[PDB]
Parts: C-alpha cells; structure tokens; sequence
C-alpha cells in the first residue's frame, strides 16, 4: 500500500530527487488534514454497528433481497452481508487516516467483482449498501470530515460498479 | 458487601420512582 | 501498555525497536504526568460517576429497574452500580497504561459469554459506560476530555 | 521509471506475521494468534471466527499448551467445519490446491503433488490427506511446530510465485458451501 | 482414541536461525496414537533425542474402543 | 510480557483499589527514568554487533571453547554462540525498556536450562558471556543508564545459573 | 511511514485503530513540521555533507581509497560517494515519514547480497553513514541533531 | 437429511456405506411416513399455531410489544409473527428431512449476527418458539409429538 | 450434495411455500423406492473389486490402451486407470441411495473433461468402461434396483461425453 | 471411547469367548434402561443453559470467588468457569447415553487435577457446581432417570476430588 | 456400537446428540432384543456353521488344499477353520452392536498385511465368509438372514 507521505516519497524516489518545497507543501497540506481525519476515525469505530444497521435499513432489509428466494434470504446470508459491510467500513476509515486509496485497491477490490459475479451477490445493491454507509458516516464525522471520507466510499463503490 | 452501593441503591429507589416512566424512543 | 504493545512487535520480528516505536514511547512518556492526573480526577469523583451515571440509565432504561426487569429489587440495583464502579476503575487503567491491553483482558474478552448466562442486557451496558462518559468528561479540561473520551468510546465498542 | 511498490512490491511483506504461542503470553495476545489460525485455515477473512466455527476444547488445550499450533492446525483440518466447506463442494483437484493453499500458504507446486494428495483423498480421508501435509517436509521446514500457517508466495519452484498470486490473491471463495435455499439470480435492485 | 504425551529436543544441525526456535526445540505435546509413529521417526531423522514418552488416554492391550 | 506500568496496574486490579497515590507516584518514577532508557536502547542498538565482539574477545574465543574438543568448536557451533549472546542482549535491551523483568522470564529463561543440558551447551562459560556483555554495555550507554541495564543482564545471568 | 505501520498492525489483528495507536499518530501529525524544517536543513547541506563525510572514512579507512580497496580510482571513489549521497536523501525521507519503512525498502533489504557482489566491504559503508552524521549533527540543532540521529542509527545498525 | 448426512461421513472416509449407516437409512425410510403426516398437521394448523404462540409470547415479555421494545407497532409486530412462521416451516422441512441440517443451515447459523444488528432480543425469541411448541403438540398424537418437540427442542437451543 | 429429500424442499424452500400434498408424494415416492437402494447398495460394496475387473476385461485390457504406447500402459498408468474406475462406481452407489445425481456434477463430474483432456486420457474408453460397470452392476443387484441404479451410470458417461 | 455394549465385548473377546447367556443378560439389561436414557439426554440438552445458571447461582455466584482477588473474577475467568461447567454437563449426559463411565475419565478426567492445580482453580468449589448442577438435573429428569444421571456426576466430583 | 458412533460424531462437533442422532439411537434399543436372538442362535449353531463353510470353500478352492497351498496338512487345515471362526464370532459381535466398529478394530484392520506375511490368499478367505453366509443364512428366519447378512456382507468387502 502507499499513503500520502509516502505517495510524496515514491515520486520523487523514481526521479532520484531530493525533497523540495514543493513537495514539502504537499506533505504540509496532510499534517493539517490529519487531526480531523483521527477523529473521525474514532467516531467511525465508536458508532460502527449503528452505521451498518442504520445502512442496511436504508438499502438491504424490508426488500426483495431479504425475501425468499433473495440473495440476502437465508440468516448466513445475511450474516455474510453484514459481515461484509463492516469490512468495507474498516478499509474506508483505515483509507482515510492513510489520506490514499491504495489500500481499498490492494485487500478490499481484489477479485471481488469477479467473486461476487460467480456468488450471485448482486453488485448495484451492494454499491448502494455503500452509498447508504456513506451518508450515514457523513452525519456522524461531520462536514469538514465528511467530504474527505466521502472519497473512499466513492472509490469502493466505482470499484465494485 | 458492598455496604455503600446497598445504601445509595436503596436511597436512588426512594427519591424516584422508575415505575411510570416508560421508555421514550428519543 | 504502549511499551508492551511495541515490544512484543519488535520481538516478533526478531528485531530492536524502530525509531517510529522509540518515538511513541519517547512521547507516552512526556504524556505520562497529565495521564495521571487524568486518572486521578476520575478516581476521586468515582462515586459521583457511578451513581449520577445510574440514575440516568435507570431513566433512560426505567424497565431494568421493574418488578418484571432483570436489576429490580435493591440487591439487583446495588450489583448494577457496583458493575459501572468495576467499569470505571478499569477505564482509569487504560488511561495510564496509554492501550487497552489492561482494559481487554479484564473487562472484555468473555463480556459476551458472562452477561448472556446473567440474562443482564448487554446492549444497554454500553449505554451505561456512554452515561459514565457524559459525567466524567464534565469533570475534566478539553484537551483532557477528549483522551479520556476514546478509552470510554473503545469500551462502547468492545460491547 | 519504476516505483518501489512496482515487481514484488512493499505490501506482501509486512503484511506477513509470524506468530507464536507462548505460554506466559497475556490472553489478549495469544487470541490475535488463534484468531489467525483461523483465518489462514478457514479462510476467515474478516479475521475473527463465529463462533460456531471456533473449536473450544482444541484452543483450550493450546492455551493450556498442552498441544502445539501444529496439533491445532491439524485438529482443524479433520475438524465437520473443514470438510464441510472445503471438502464437500469441490472436486478433488481443486480439493487440494485448497489444501496446499489452507496449510502450506502456496498454490500446488505440480501436478505431480496434485495426482499424490488425491490419490490419498481418494483411497484414505480427508484427514489421511490433511496429516500427510503437516506431516510433510515443506511444512515442517517453513513453520515447524510453533508458528502459525502464513500466506508466503514461494517463487522457489517455477511457475509458484505466479500461481500462488493467482491462490491468494484473487480466488477469492466462490461457490456456497451450503446446498440449501438457492439465491434466484433476479431482484439485483433494491426497490 | 489413545493419545500420548512425547517430549523430545531436536537439534539444527543444517542452519543457523536468528528467530527464536526455543519452543521447537523443547517440546511437550501430546500426539494421537496413529500420527506417533511418523512423529518419532521425523524427531530421530533431525537427530532430536526423545526424552519421555507416555500414554495419556487408553488402555494398555485394549482389542475394541482403540 | 508486563511493563512497569502493568505491573503496578495488576497488583492494584487484584486487590479490587482504584489507583492511590502511592501507586501513583511508583508509576511516576518510571516516567522520569523512561527518557534516558529510550536514549540507551538506541545506543546498544547501533553497537550491538561490536558489543558482542568484544564480549566474545574478553570471554569465549582465545580459549579452549574455540580450540577442537570445545562446545564453540566447529564454525556451526561458533555462529550458534555468538547468535545466542544477540538474543540475550536484544532481550535485556526489552527488558531495560520495559523496565520489568517478566519478559527475561517469559521468552529467554524459559526451558533454557533443559535444551543447554541436553545439548550439552556449557551454562558457566554462557554466564561468562553475559557478564562481559554487560561491562562493555556499560561503558557504551554511561553510568546513569548502566545501573538500570546491569540489573537485567544479572537477572538474566542468575536464571541461567 | 508512521501511518503504513499503523494500518499494517490493524489489519493484522482485524480491528480499527486501537486510541493509543489514533493518539500516536496525533503526535505524528504535529511533530510533521518541525521534522520537514529539519529534512531541508539536511536537503540544502547535502553537498557538504557527503564531501566532508566521505573524507572522514577515507582518513578512518585509508584501504578502502588504495589499490586493494574497492574505492580505489577516481570513478570508484565518484560511486562510493554517490552511495553515501543515495544513503543522505533515503534519511530525510525517513525523517519526514517519521519511520524507517521509506529508507527500508530503497536500501537495507538486500543491501548485503548487493555489496557483497560488488565486494564493497559492508563495515565501511557504515562507517561512512556515521561520518554523515556527526557532519549532519554539527549543522542540526541539538534537539534536531537527536531526531536524526535516531534515523542514521538505523541505517548504521541495519548493515554493519 | 439422514441420507446426505451419512454419504457425506462417507465420502471423506473413502468408504462404502457401513452396514450400521446403511440399517439408518433403512428405518428413516419407514418412518417417513409417519414423518409425513406430522408434518401435514403442522403445516394445516400453522396460522392458528403462529396466532396462539404469538399470543403466549407477548403475554410473558410485555416489553417486546411497547414502546421501547422492537416488536411495537403493527409492521413490527407483524415482522415478529412472520419470523414465528418462517421458524415453523423450517421445523416442518427437518421433520420430512429426519435432521436438522436444513433447519440449521437456513435459519440457526449467522441467526445472532442477524439478530443482533436488528437489536431484537434473542432469547424471546426463544420463548416464542417453545410456545409454538406448546401448541403443535397439543394438536399432534403423543407419539408424534415427542417426535415434532426434538425438533422444536433444538431450535429452541441453538438461539441462546 | 442434496438428497432427494432436500432437493424437494429447497424447491419449496426458495418459493416460501409451506409442504403441500403434492411435494408430499415426491417424498412418498423416494420412501418407497428407498429399501430396495439399500439392499442394492451392499450388493455393490461386497462385488465392487469384481465389478471392475469384469468391466476392466470386457473393455479396457487385452487391448491397444493396455499395450505399449496406449494410455492404459506402464503399471502406473494401468493403476490410474482402475483408481478411476473406484471411484465412479462408489459415487454412482452414493448417488443412488440419495436418489439425487447432485453428488456426481458436486465432485466426479467437474473439471473431469478438461483434466481428461490434458493428461490425455481418452473420454471414449472412459465412458465405455462406465457403461461396461453398468451391465455388470444390473445383474449383481437384480432388475428392480438395476433400473434405478442405471440412471446415475448413464449420468456420468454423459457428463464425461 | 467404550459404551456398554462394547465393553461385554471388549471382555469376551480377550477371553476368546463366543457370546454367552450371562454376557447376553447383561446386554438385555442395557437395552430395557435405554428408552429412559434417550429421554433424559433429551431433558438435559433443552435445559442445559438453565442448568448451568441454577448451579452457578447456588454455589459459584455471589461468593468471594467471583469478588476480586477470586479465581472467577474478570470476565475471562467467570466465562471459563461457565465454558468448563457446560463440559461437565455435556459428557455426563454422554455417559449416561452410553452407559459407561469411561469416555468420562478419557475425555474430561485425565490431567485435570493436576491442571486445576497449576492454574490456581480450587477443586472444592467445582466438586461443589457439579454436585449443584446434578440436583438440579435430578429435577428436571425425574426419579428413575435420576438415579442413572447420578452416578455419572458422582463420578467426575470423585475424579476431580 | 451405534451408540459410540453417534456420540463421537456429537464430540467432534461439539454439541449435544442432534433429533436425528438420537432417534437413531431409538430405533437400534428397540431392535437390540431382536439382535441378540439372532446373535444366541449363530452361537449355537456356530461349530456345524463352520464346518459346512469349510468344506464348500475347499470344494471352491481344490488349490488351497493342495501341497503348493497354505491350507495344505492337518494344521494348517485346522488353523483355517480357525480363522472362520475367528470371523464368525466377530460376526455376532456386530450384530449385538449394531456397527462393524468392534469388528474392525480386531479383523478388519491390518488383515491384508497380516495374510499377506502369512502368504494366504485374500480372496479365497473372502469365499469362505461368503460360505459362512450361505451356511447361516439358512438356520436364520429370512428376516434375521437379511441383518446378519449384512455383518457378513462387510467383512467380505473389508477383505477383497
Ligand atoms: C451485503 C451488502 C451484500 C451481500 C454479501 C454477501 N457476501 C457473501 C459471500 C462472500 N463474501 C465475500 C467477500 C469477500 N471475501 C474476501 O476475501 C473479500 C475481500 C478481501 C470480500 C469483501 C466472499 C469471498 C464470500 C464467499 C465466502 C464467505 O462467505 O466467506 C454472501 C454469501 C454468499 C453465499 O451464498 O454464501 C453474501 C450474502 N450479499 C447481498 O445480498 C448484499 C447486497
Ligand atoms: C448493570 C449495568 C446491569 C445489571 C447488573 C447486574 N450485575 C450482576 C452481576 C454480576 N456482575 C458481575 C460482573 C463482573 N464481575 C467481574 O469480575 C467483572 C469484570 C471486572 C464484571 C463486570 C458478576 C460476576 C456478577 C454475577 C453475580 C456476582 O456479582 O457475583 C447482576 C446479578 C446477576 C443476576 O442475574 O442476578 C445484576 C443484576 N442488570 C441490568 O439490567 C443492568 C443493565
Ligand atoms: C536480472 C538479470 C534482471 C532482473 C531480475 C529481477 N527478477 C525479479 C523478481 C523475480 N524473479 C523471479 C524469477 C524467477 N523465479 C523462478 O523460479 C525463476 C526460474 C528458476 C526465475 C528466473 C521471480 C519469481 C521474482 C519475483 C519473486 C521474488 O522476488 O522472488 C526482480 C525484482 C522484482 C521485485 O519487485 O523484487 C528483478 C529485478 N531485472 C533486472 O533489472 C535485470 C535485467
Ligand atoms: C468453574 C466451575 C471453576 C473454574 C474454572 C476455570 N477453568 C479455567 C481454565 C481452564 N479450564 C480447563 C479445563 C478444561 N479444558 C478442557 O478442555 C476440559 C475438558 C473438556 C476441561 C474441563 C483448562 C484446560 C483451562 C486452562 C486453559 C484454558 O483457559 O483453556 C479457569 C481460568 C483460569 C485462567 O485464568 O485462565 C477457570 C476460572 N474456576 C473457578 O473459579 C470455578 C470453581
Ligand atoms: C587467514 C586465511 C585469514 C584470517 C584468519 C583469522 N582468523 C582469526 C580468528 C579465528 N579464526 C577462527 C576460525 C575457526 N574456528 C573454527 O572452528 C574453524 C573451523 C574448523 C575456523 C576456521 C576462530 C574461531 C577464531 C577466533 C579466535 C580463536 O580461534 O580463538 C583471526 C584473528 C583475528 C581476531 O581475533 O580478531 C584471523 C586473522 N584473517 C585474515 O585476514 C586472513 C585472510
Ligand atoms: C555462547 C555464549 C555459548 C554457546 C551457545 C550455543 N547454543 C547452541 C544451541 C542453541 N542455543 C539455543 C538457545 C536459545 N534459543 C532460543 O530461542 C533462546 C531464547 C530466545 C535461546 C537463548 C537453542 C534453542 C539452541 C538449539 C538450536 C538453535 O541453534 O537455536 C549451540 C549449538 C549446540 C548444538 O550442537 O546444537 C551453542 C554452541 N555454547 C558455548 O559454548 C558458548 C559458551
Ligand atoms: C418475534 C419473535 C421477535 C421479533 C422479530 C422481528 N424480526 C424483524 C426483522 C427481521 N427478521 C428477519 C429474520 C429472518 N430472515 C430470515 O431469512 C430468517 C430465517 C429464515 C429470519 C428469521 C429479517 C430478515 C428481518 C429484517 C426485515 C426484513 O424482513 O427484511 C423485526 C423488525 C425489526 C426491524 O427494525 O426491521 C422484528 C420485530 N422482534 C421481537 O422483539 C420478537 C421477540
Ligand atoms: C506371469 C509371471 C504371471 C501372470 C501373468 C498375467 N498377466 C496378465 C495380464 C496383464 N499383465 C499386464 C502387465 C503389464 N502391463 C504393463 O504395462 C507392464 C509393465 C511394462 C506389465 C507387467 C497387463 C496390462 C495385463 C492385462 C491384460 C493385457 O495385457 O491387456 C494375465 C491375464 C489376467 C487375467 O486374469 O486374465 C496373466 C495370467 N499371471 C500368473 O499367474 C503368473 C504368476
Ligand atoms: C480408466 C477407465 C481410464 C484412465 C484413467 C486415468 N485417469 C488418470 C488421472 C486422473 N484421473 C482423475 C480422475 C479422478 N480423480 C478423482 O478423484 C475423481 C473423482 C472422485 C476422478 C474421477 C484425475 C483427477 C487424475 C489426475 C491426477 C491423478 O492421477 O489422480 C490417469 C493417469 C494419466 C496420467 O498420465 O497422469 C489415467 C490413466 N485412462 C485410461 O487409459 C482409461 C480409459
């Protein structure tokens, strides 16, 4: 994985270059980002179980999906379902607090289109259930918080999508 | 013993009664 | 603690510590006179905590304390309060070691299995430590709330 | 030009732990490390095993180290929970690339390895096949009795760093281990 | 099933190892009746030396329930 | 493992007290020395290799260890010795840190006497080793940190004996 | 860098960012700019440092600059002295970062089997590095001379 | 099913079917008769079931049906009487079966996960399947109903 | 695998139906047959070296395959071969009991064709060498269960084919 | 393990002998007790949650064990304390199905004095949970299964004291 | 046993004895007085039983009883007559059990090892169970054929 001090780092490593001002105001520009980003991943662990069931109240349940027949049918089912929302919700903060989407691309997006697909795991209910997260995590971290976490659930969802 | 849970315990029941309140959604 | 937590990783990789592991024991260590005092303002006001904290749980939750609720009956009510002191003292805990390893160990890992056979519920437990959060934080500066705050939330979400 | 993270790259390391029990160990500790047991044998990815998947009386003889990580490993492998979703579903080719995967932490080295481990599955158990590579040298030489499986991608042999990426990396699980209430393939959108 | 407890230390003889082997080298364990056989064998071929072996659970010339 | 921080905690936790002052101020101690023994770690560490240099010199080569018939005899058996002379450092250098004992215990004196017998691994000359150790530590990390790094290496010594 | 490490330590336990590991990476963020004030001082030296740390290993080492040794040469000495400027710029990497994981992998993970081939003596090299910091010391600040210290320790300490 | 069960010890054995598998199979194939009927009954009486269960459960935790609980209002409380019914058609498809396996599978693993995040409480749930068990077996003949109270019986512990 | 048993509920199952009368007589219908399975099964296990060496003469030895250059040659191959042949006659018998064919496509059937295809084993013989077992099995187990026990032999060959 | 039946037949065999009138008396025994035996595991395994909680609360709860500076104090060690209770339980409910005491001194019997005594555990008090868990049990089995369900408690306290 | 069986299969998974597992258990208490009049009379009969047998196997196999064969002389003859009774007797072990688990720890497992020391051939051993079958199957009510059928049906599939 790659965070944003070390995305700085790796750039200019393959140029060979010393670190400039330049870069030095991007790795400025992170260290004022970084108090806000630990307290909102704090809030985000406090409040995790709420995020998923306010999350899937929103997107999965009271569906088709939860009814017989539905991917979400079935109690392992759902258990895998949520299982799988709280993975996506750790990657995001840890994402976050990293201030780079290497991680999400590396653990959280490998091979997962291609699993799901043969699964049957639908893929648009899911990027909803992803959506819904977001906007649930928006209200809890904050505004300012909110728009640097709302990259990384973007990023997941494109991905997924 | 827990001698000063048991006194404030039974002190907490005296000054409020929880039986009327009903839960509030909030 | 944080020096137990940076250890056993060097050690595990069969290594002397980095100089990141060196530089968060390096500032624990400065932190340590303002984490006492942290510890010792809650320790002082324990009763207070616990006692304000359960008369605002039993509002919040008036069931527990029914004749058809689990903590009815005074005996039952006492216990109650003497499981948030026991919660309370394990926080000032976390605090000065700077990790929850303390907190883990004794508090957490088997929470689940003790409360179940109780029939004590486990979900209004975390509002009890979230009451306690409210009251300790009052007694304490900002900048000391907020530390204070994260061993409180981490209890939250052990549960 | 190039990056650091560009062949092999920085995360494979690193994200590599050897764990070992010890006995003094804090219970905080030592549960990081049944939990990986877990999560290299059964492939738990979100790396904390439901309970019923847990095995008590095992982990309690290795908390009480009267067992080794080795025993234990190979206590779950002739573990219901094992055969059930690993042995049940699958054909046996693919049978035993899961276990050179579970245990062993690489793809099958040839199909040489592949026809032995069937041949076992096919004349003895699945725990026949389970012993024989714990039992084996790779396993013996990489993790010994202490350390807990991990997910190494050899490159040693030609053609393992390859397919042990295309293992671990990206078949991920992809069939059902249960039988029962098949999902229909509509209802994708939630309405 | 028999079960016996074996305790043994083994020796590296081919290489030298920097991470903290300890816990191979001396090891009480307790091993199944029909893995023993293998697992005695691999501690001789290391030219690990058994120190004790005994037979935790079963009867000693049991024809059923073995 | 346990800290000095722990240990104070866990003696405190059986009792069922809350933190006192006198506990307190045990744990303010700790503070105090934990600056100068980050300082001498990092000073062992740098000179770990040339401190078992010279300990081997002061103690186990030139002697008849070395010389055919002996335990360090053989180019196997030297590495062996001198790779268990970095453990027992690495682990003082924990423990001095930690500033509590256990770890010694837990990971180094554990089983040691048992698998020394029964490779027939000479525990005086290991001793030996330890001590020298410990005089060339002592003058590399300076008097105020020696005390607290002698202590550690004598424990370690005293278990192996 | 310190944030790599604490996710790594996370995901490995398979749990969020523990309080103490979120308040270490607070201490991180606000010790970042001091620690980029001293990686430019470091930047703006570099010539000097590695001309004045190269003199000191050849006065320490005169084999190395002889016809035995591998320095030997004007090219030879020009490689071995844009391996110390290579070593500099991997240290203030490392101090920006806050961790060694930049410097580890540029250049002490297969350093040996590296030197080796090229028959460079390992001791020299780390020598070398420790010429460069007590050049690097005397134009840091005390405190600041502390901070790197720790970073050229490592490196010394990893090939020796 | 007994018949799936017992192949499948099979197949990891590498075994033919034992003798004793074997006779197992043979009694469960005369039984499914009468495994048939008691499911029949159930499955006629099973709104009237759901209703009286229903009524019991609420009568003994008032909480579930107030405000604080999850059962209260009508959705929810329907919601409670649906899950009731889905419980009893999958008691019925592991009488027919002779196991539990299809209960198990689809309703008893992952049940606390999925409980949980719903936040209704377990173990009333609990107490509304031995009510239903109470009713089904006062319709069932005594026999039958021993043989339809295992079945409740085991739902009833795996959700605890 | 699924039974017959549960092949009938899952059916059920998916659609949310309670079990009616007419699933009921599925279920009665597999009862009935079921004794027979049984007696047939033993059969089976008792004569299955039989069973293979019968099919193994009247197809696959004294042949081109068995004699050098065949597929069949060298003791290794030839074990191989009579491996396969095991192991289609105990699925076929599981299968029969179950009166399901879901256990043959779960483990022999899938992947067989390709992996036949690389070794370069010819389908051809294979499947003669089934059809072979089949005749055999037929007299061994009596016309009644034959008939049963032919369907799941017919569902390999043309799986393999 | 050893049931009942296999251990008349364990005898015999070592004896050499065939089935015996006598040796058939002993079985018939066994097969007159049976019927009740099922019904009494099945009583058990319903309430065994209830059990335990009744036996916890007559002699472990409310006592200076669970106070600090107790063996069950902590939630790691009350919920052990609950976990070995629910082993005790479980295998004298299997002995009793089987009608021997064996599986109980190979399974839960064996070290288990001597582990007690290295963990701290006190032995009397256990002894005393098991003793509670079987009135309790009696209870819920009724009189004739009662007595069955004794023995087998009377013979873990026996094993453990 | 069937009742061994049934509770390992419960220890590996850890739980209490399933609805199933236990109704299993029912059925085999119920047959086991049925099981032990089959079992008395193969004793009676078990000295004519094993004579019979032999001589059918040796009318099968003129070989074995011939001077290149192991059966050859009046010992070896005996010892083979030895070893059917040896196998009949574990037969009414497994019928009152109800599983083949104590035949097979004492006949079943190591047999071709044993035999092939021996230098006897397998197959015609398995032709003198089958002769042991025929003979017993005719002092046998069909019904009680049919079970100890089975038994015998195995041991000739263990050796094979
Ligand atoms: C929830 C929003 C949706 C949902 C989830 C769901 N997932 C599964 C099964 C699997 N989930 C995964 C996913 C991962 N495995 C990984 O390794 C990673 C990345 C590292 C992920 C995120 C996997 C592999 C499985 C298969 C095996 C397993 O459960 O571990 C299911 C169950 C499928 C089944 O039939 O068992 C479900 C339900 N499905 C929905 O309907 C929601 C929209
Ligand atoms: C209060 C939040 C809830 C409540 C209280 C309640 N607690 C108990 C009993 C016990 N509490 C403990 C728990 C602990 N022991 C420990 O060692 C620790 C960790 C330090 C804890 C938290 C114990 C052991 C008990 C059991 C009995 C005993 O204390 O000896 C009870 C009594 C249990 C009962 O069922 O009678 C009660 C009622 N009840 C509520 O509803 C509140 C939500
Ligand atoms: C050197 C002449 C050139 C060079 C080599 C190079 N290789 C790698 C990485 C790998 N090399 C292999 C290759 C093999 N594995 C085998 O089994 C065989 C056959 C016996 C070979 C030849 C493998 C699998 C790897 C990846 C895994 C590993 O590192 O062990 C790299 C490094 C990539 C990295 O990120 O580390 C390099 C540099 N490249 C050059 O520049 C030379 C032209
Ligand atoms: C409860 C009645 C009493 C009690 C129990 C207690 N036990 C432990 C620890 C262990 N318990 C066992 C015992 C078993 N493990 C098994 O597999 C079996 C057989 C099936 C038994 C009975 C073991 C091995 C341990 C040690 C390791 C482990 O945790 O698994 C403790 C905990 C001690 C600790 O701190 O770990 C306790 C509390 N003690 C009491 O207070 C009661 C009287
Ligand atoms: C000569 C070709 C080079 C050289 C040699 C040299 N060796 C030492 C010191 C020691 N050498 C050994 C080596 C061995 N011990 C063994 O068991 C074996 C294998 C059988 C060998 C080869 C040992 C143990 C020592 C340590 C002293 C002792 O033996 O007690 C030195 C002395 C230097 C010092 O002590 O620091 C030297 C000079 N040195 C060169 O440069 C030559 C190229
Ligand atoms: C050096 C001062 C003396 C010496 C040492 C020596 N040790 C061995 C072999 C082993 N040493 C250990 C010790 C440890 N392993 C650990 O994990 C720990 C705790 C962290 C210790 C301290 C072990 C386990 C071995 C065996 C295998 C291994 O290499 O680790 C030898 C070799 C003996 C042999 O024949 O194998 C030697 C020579 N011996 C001396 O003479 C010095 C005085
Ligand atoms: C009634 C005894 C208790 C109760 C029930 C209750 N359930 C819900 C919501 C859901 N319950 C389920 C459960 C299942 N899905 C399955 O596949 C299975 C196994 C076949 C079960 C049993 C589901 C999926 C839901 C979610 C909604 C949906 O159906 O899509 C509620 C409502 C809670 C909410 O907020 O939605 C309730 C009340 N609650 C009690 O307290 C009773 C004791
Ligand atoms: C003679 C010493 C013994 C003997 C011989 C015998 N063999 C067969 C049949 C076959 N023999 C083979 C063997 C091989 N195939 C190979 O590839 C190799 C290695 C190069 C060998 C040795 C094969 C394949 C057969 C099958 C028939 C065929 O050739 O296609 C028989 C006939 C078997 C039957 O029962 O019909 C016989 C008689 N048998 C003895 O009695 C001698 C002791
Ligand atoms: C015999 C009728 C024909 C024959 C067979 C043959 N098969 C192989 C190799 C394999 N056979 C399989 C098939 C299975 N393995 C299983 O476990 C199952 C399901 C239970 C089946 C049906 C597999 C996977 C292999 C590959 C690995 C292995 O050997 O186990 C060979 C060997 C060919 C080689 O060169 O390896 C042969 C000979 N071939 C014939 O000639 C007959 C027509």
């Amino acid at each position: 994985m790659q965070d944003a001090i070390t995305a700085v780092i790796n750039n200019y490593d393959v140029q060979g270059k010393y670190l400039d001002g330049a870069a030095l105001d991007k790795l400025k520009a992170y260290f004022t980002t970084g108090a806000v980003r630990v307290r909102a991943a704090a809030v985000i662990s406090s409040n995790a179980t709420t995020i998923i069931k306010e999350a899937a109240a929103k997107a999965l349940i009271y569906s088709d999906l939860t009814r017989p027949g539905g991917n979400m049918y079935t109690t392992r089912r759902y258990a895998a379902c949520i299982r799988d929302m709280d993975y996506f919700l750790r990657y995001a903060t840890y994402a976050m607090l990293a201030g780079d989407p290497s991680i999400l691309d590396e653990r959280v997006l490998n091979g997962l289109k291609e699993t799901y697909n043969s699964l049957g795991v639908p893929i648009a209910a899911t990027v909803g259930g992803i959506q819904a997260m977001k906007e649930v995590v928006g209200g809890l971290v904050g505004p300012d918080a909110a728009k640097e976490a709302s990259i990384y659930f973007d990023y997941l969802s494109s991905g997924l999508s | 013993s827990l001698g000063s849970w048991l006194d404030a315990a039974r002190d907490l029941i005296s000054q409020n009664d929880y039986s009327q309140k009903a839960i509030e959604v909030e | 603690s944080v020096l137990t937590k940076a250890i056993v990783n060097a050690d595990a990789e069969a290594r002397y510590l980095s100089p990141g592991e060196l530089d968060r024991i390096k500032s624990f260590v400065a932190s340590g006179e303002r984490r006492l005092r942290i510890a010792q303002t809650l320790t002082e006001a324990r009763e207070r905590i616990v006692k304000q904290a359960g008369d605002q749980l039993f509002q919040k939750r008036p069931d527990v304390v029914s004749p058809g609720g689990n903590a009815y009956g005074e005996k039952m009510t006492a216990l109650c309060l003497r499981d948030l002191d026991y919660y309370l003292r394990l926080v000032t805990y976390g605090i000065v070691a700077g990790d929850v390893t303390p907190i883990e160990e004794i508090g957490i890992i088997g929470v689940k299995e003790m409360y179940n056979s109780l029939q004590t519920p486990i979900p209004a437990v975390a509002e009890g430590v979230r009451a306690m959060k409210n009251v300790a934080t009052s007694l304490l500066s900002g900048d000391d709330a907020a530390e204070a705050g994260f061993y409180f939330d981490y209890l939250v979400g052990a549960m | 030009g190039q990056s650091v993270e560009v062949g092999v790259g920085t995360l494979r390391r690193q994200l590599e732990h050897i764990y070992r029990i010890a006995p003094d160990a804090t219970r905080s500790e030592k549960d990081v490390a049944i939990n990986a047991i877990y999560r290299q044998v059964l492939d738990v990815f979100a790396g904390i095993p439901p309970s019923y998947l847990r095995l008590s009386e095992a982990e309690s003889k290795l908390k009480n180290n009267e067992i080794s990580v080795r025993e234990f490993v190979r206590r779950l492998g002739r573990s219901e929970n094992y055969r059930k979703r690993f042995f049940e579903p699958y054909s046996s080719p693919k049978v035993v690339e899961l276990l050179t995967k579970h245990f062993l932490g690489r793809a099958p080295i040839s199909q040489q390895e592949i026809s032995t481990y069937v041949q076992i599955l096919g004349t003895k158990g699945l725990a026949a096949a389970v012993d024989a590579i714990v039992e084996s040298p790779e396993y013996l030489t990489i993790f010994n009795e202490d350390i807990v499986p991990y997910r190494r991608y050899p490159t040693l042999p030609a053609g393992n760093y390859r397919a042990s990426v295309r293992v671990n990396d990206e078949e991920l699980i992809s069939q059902s281990w249960s039988s029962l209430s098949p999902t229909y393939t509509g209802y994708q959108y939630v309405t | 099933s028999r079960y016996f407890k074996v305790t043994a230390c083994i020796p590296s003889l081919k290489r030298v190892r920097t991470g903290r082997e300890l816990q191979n080298t001396f090891f009480t364990k307790l091993v199944p009746y029909e893995n023993w056989f293998t697992e005695q064998q691999r501690i001789q071929k290391a030219g690990g030396k058994v120190l004790s072996v005994k037979l935790f659970t079963g009867v000693q010339g049991a024809n059923t329930g073995v």
